[PDB]
């Protein structure tokens, strides 16, 4: 399989998302914003061929429903009004989380047990999104007449209120450069001439006012006040039923990101104290610090004035929030002893790993800025013992701590003979966890009269690790769908009936495989969603 | 300290000595009559850095020993009992074939 | 032909094989349904 194994950056993942399932005529589109950038129809017809240029729109707006893309108007002085179209990035990653959304409302809301919609609310999920879009008027005038809908209907305000059921607007479907320019302008144009003092301190003018209006217009979506209908009969509260809504990722990740900090807890901790930490790690879960930021996206990151900014207050903001700061009293009554809560916590500021390290004394939080990094750190040398040698891990710690290592050092300070790590250190360049310095003792660089020097360089190992896992993610998604290919007549007579007693065999060893391919993909993305916390 | 092998024998006690709980070490590697014939403070922490590159014991206040708990894994983050198939299954995941 | 396997290779556990069923029902609403 030598010809995929080249010449497939992200895209070869992004173009068969859609190709898994949707019609076909969307994964040649798809494919078109991702490797040309932004377009719009008019030239987008002339990109493809053997789609109209209303069946692209009749494609077009099967996408747009599922919100895969996102649009821009910009209108010119002497033109007409043009839209510029540019890709989603998170409305497919909806499609390729779906299935653990479904082991998240469970995990998550545990109140209820033997619950009557078991059924129905793993069914919501496939209900507001595969849909598209999704307002309160869709469910309600189903099949269902009643069938106690009112029992229903007051059962999503405990889901929606808990978070990740945003309502939909133009801020969900824009991107986040193309707000940010002309409310930049639009604070520039608030500040017209007769100001001639300190010009670059009033080029900045307007951008002190673009960052107090960037915190509040992302959180109007995030603004509960307006969610909500106090009804005064038949009911006590209710959500709006004028509200389009979908989910939102935001609560997700940070729960994903959850998840993935208790599971360096057991290995750090035993059983007893890992099930202390769970409990008060999901009280934090609904106000969290956010994981994508999207204050450092696109914007002043190029200057270090501005670039320290964005954690200097960040770090003020997570110490200083008040949703967190828990007081280590209130553990006692969610546990199903106030000196166990002191003394089970105390082991967590004892480790080296900052979780409940720093704290003002009587109060306690776990801090987020300068624990995510160790995370990244600690998993992937275990990976590097995991499928290979456990002496290259001691290889990777000893460059790690010990900056610009020799090969003189290296026998100083690791205690291994020399034949052996030629046979781990010429892996470790191949696949970037260690790298070349060199210092030209003679004239022009002489490549025998020189020694080499050797660096971690942890910014460029973990991006070699990111492309090496979205290749092996599509790599398991080549494989679904051509087994698909063959023995589809039966699988068109498995999908025309709702019996050859020796062709169902050939039915059942081709499903138990399949059914492994998601279960290691889960395991896979797993392993590859601890680095998008940049 | 010697070229040739067996530096895992001391390495292997000594991790014995941190996992129940530098100058502790000294006493405790002269006694239970180990073939050494010169012990000194540089050659202990010399030794246990190979320990903390293993991850099987923890630094903290800059001279005091803990254990990471690896002794529970010796006995996801769980690579044993991790069994590959790796006959007739063509749908596995590697490592190389990517470079 | 290659080596050096991942060391992600088990049979499935019940606990995600359910999880496994939420995935081939999901597109089979999408593609049997309007799209």
């Amino acid at each position: 399989s030598l010809e995929q194994r080249t010449l497939n950056p992200d895209l070869f993942l992004y173009k068969e998302l859609v190709k898994a399932h949707l019609g076909e005529r969307a994964a040649s589109v798809i494919g078109m914003l991702v490797a040309l950038g932004r377009l719009s129809v008019r030239e987008l017809v002339e990109k493809i061929d053997g789609m109209d240029v209303d069946s692209v729109k009749t494609t077009l707006v099967s996408l747009t429903q599922l919100r895969c893309v996102k649009y821009l108007q910009e209108t010119a002085i002497s033109g007409k009004k043009t839209t510029y179209y540019y890709y989603n990035e998170e409305g497919i990653h909806i499609l390729l989380y779906s299935g653990l959304i479904i082991d998240e409302i469970i995990t998550q809301m545990r109140v209820n047990d033997e619950e009557e919609h078991k059924q129905l609310v793993a069914e919501i999920v496939q209900n507001v999104i595969s849909l598209g879009s999704l307002t309160v008027e869709d469910y309600l005038s189903s099949v269902t007449s009643d069938s106690m809908k009112y029992t229903i209907s007051s059962l999503f305000v405990q889901l929606c209120e808990m978070g990740y059921l945003i309502q939909i607007s133009k801020l969900h479907y824009t991107p986040i450069e193309d707000l940010w320019q002309f409310l930049y302008e639009k604070h520039y144009k608030n500040i017209p001439r007769n100001s001639p003092l300190s010009d670059l301190k009033k080029r900045s003018q307007a951008k002190m006012n673009a960052k107090t209006d960037f915190a509040k217009i992302i959180n109007k979506p995030n603004e509960l006040s307006q969610i909500l209908t106090v009804d005064p009969k038949t009911s006590l509260r209710i959500v709006k039923p004028t509200v389009s809504l979908t989910i939102n990722l935001d609560r997700f990740m940070k729960g994903r990101r959850s998840k993935q900090l208790i599971n360096l807890a057991k290995t750090r901790v035993g059983s007893v104290t890992a099930q202390v930490y769970k409990i008060a790690l999901r009280l934090t879960e609904q106000k969290s610090p956010k994981i994508r930021d999207p204050l450092t996206q696109t914007g002043l990151l190029q200057d270090l004035e501005e670039a320290k900014s964005f954690q200097d207050e960040a770090e003020l903001v997570e110490e200083k929030t008040p949703g967190l700061t828990f007081n280590a009293i209130d553990l006692a009554r969610h546990l199903p002893s106030a000196s166990l809560i002191n003394s089970h916590l105390k082991i967590l500021a004892s480790s080296n790993f900052p979780f409940l390290n720093e704290t003002k004394p009587g109060v306690y939080y776990v801090p987020y800025s300068k624990l995510m990094p160790v995370l990244k750190s600690s998993v992937y040398e275990y990976v590097i013992a995991s499928t290979l040698g456990p002496s290259a891990m001691r290889l990777s710690r000893c460059i790690r701590d010990n900056k610009l290592v020799s090969e003189k050092i290296i026998n100083s300070t690791a205690l291994m003979k020399e034949k052996d790590i030629r046979s781990t250190l010429a892996s470790l360049i191949r696949y970037n966890s260690v790298e070349i310095q060199e210092v030209p003792r003679t004239a022009d660089r002489s490549a025998s009269r020189a020694v080499f020097l050797f660096r971690c360089k942890e910014t460029h190992s973990y991006n070699f690790m990111r492309q090496n896992l979205e290749w092996n993610m599509a790599n398991l998604l080549f494989k679904k769908e051509k087994l698909k290919q063959e023995n589809s007549t039966l699988l068109k007579k498995a999908n025309r009936d709702d019996l050859l007693p020796s062709e169902l065999n050939q039915l059942k060893m081709v499903n138990e495989r399949e059914l492994n391919v998601f279960a290691r993909l889960s395991r896979l993305l797993s392993l590859w969603e601890v680095f998008q916390m940049a | 300290e010697l070229d040739i092998e067996f530096i895992n024998s001391l390495l292997t006690i000594v991790w014995r000595f941190i996992s129940e709980n530098t100058q502790e070490i000294l006493e405790f590697i002269t006694a239970a009559q180990v073939a050494n014939v010169e012990l000194t403070p540089s050659n202990i922490r010399s030794l246990c850095e190979v320990l903390v590159y293993d991850d099987k014991l923890e630094k903290v206040t800059h001279d005091c020993y803990r254990v990471t708990l690896e002794s529970i894994l010796q006995m996801i983050f769980n690579y044993f009992k991790m069994f590959p198939a790796s006959k007739h299954d063509k749908e596995v995941v590697y490592f190389d074939e990517w470079t | 032909f290659p080596s050096i396997p991942l060391p992600i290779n088990g049979p499935i556990t019940n606990k995600e094989r359910s999880l496994a069923v939420k995935y081939i029902n999901f597109g089979k609403t999408v593609k049997d349904g309007p799209f």
